[PDB]
């Protein structure tokens, strides 16, 4: 599921913080999960997407567009 | 383990800013790698203006995390619109002395009580889990606020005790 990067079946700053350094590496173990927008990469944009959804602001993953 | 979290109260007139200390005690030793949790409030009556990093949070992780730039460790929302703030701090740096481990405060909410605001009226001030569901398309939203640490890239999740602040404005 989208946005769980240790796979516990939630999505929480914990996985916040497993995107953080999946940024670094450009990679992690649920790659899926992480690429958010789907565009083959772990980035800037997946952490914001990622933040975003924990702020509550937006409500659907994957992200569009 | 477990951890308290709590907001204090404050005093103003209508059209005055008040000042809230959000504290942490009792942060375990090991310490908090990520917290999460919203504020919740009557736009009504009050509207959050700003909220600043506290003592407690204000580390070296803030400078030498890597992705701190593209997103800030201390990483706040506000949403007056629809009566709420939230509040992330995280971090990926390992190293544990970088992380929140005393108890303090960990940030100073400034907020505007409205114009309107009769004499005597009040506005909790509450701490709790951001409304958003657990994960998406679950139907179920996620109940507690979260604070704690990674190792190994497990999760190692802290219960977390809310104690709730006030807002209230006196007579003349
Ligand atoms: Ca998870
Ligand atoms: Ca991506």
């Amino acid at each position: 599921v989208y946005g769980d990067l240790d796979g516990d079946g939630e999505v929480d700053v914990f996985d916040l913080i497993l995107m953080r350094k999946a940024v670094e590496n450009g990679d992690t173990e649920r790659f899926e999960a992480a690429d958010l927008n789907c565009d083959g990469v772990i980035d800037s944009d997946d952490l914001t997407y990622h933040s975003e959804y924990l702020h509550g602001i937006r409500k659907t993953l994957p992200v569009e567009y | 383990e477990t951890v308290q979290i709590s907001a204090s109260n404050a005093e103003a007139k209508a059209g005055d800013q008040f000042e809230v200390k959000v504290s942490l005690a009792d942060v375990p030793s090991t310490g908090i790698q990520g917290i999460d949790f919203a504020v919740t409030y009557d736009n009504t009556v009050v509207t959050i203006d700003k909220i600043t990093v506290g003592e407690i949070a204000d580390t070296k992780a803030a400078s030498s995390d890597q992705t701190a730039s593209l997103l800030p460790t201390f990483d706040v929302s506000i949403q007056n619109s629809e009566g709420y703030s939230s509040v992330i701090w995280s971090t990926a740096v390992e190293d544990s002395s970088y992380w929140i481990s005393k108890d303090g405060v960990l940030c100073t909410i400034t907020g505007t009580v409205s114009s309107n605001a009769k004499p005597g009226a009040e506005s909790p001030i509450k701490l709790e889990a951001v409304k958003r569901e657990t994960y998406v398309g679950s139907g179920t939203d996620n109940s507690s606020i979260s604070a704690g640490y990674s190792a190994n890239d497990k999760a190692v999740k802290y219960t977390v005790k809310a104690t709730n602040g006030k807002i209230s404005v006196p007579s003349a």
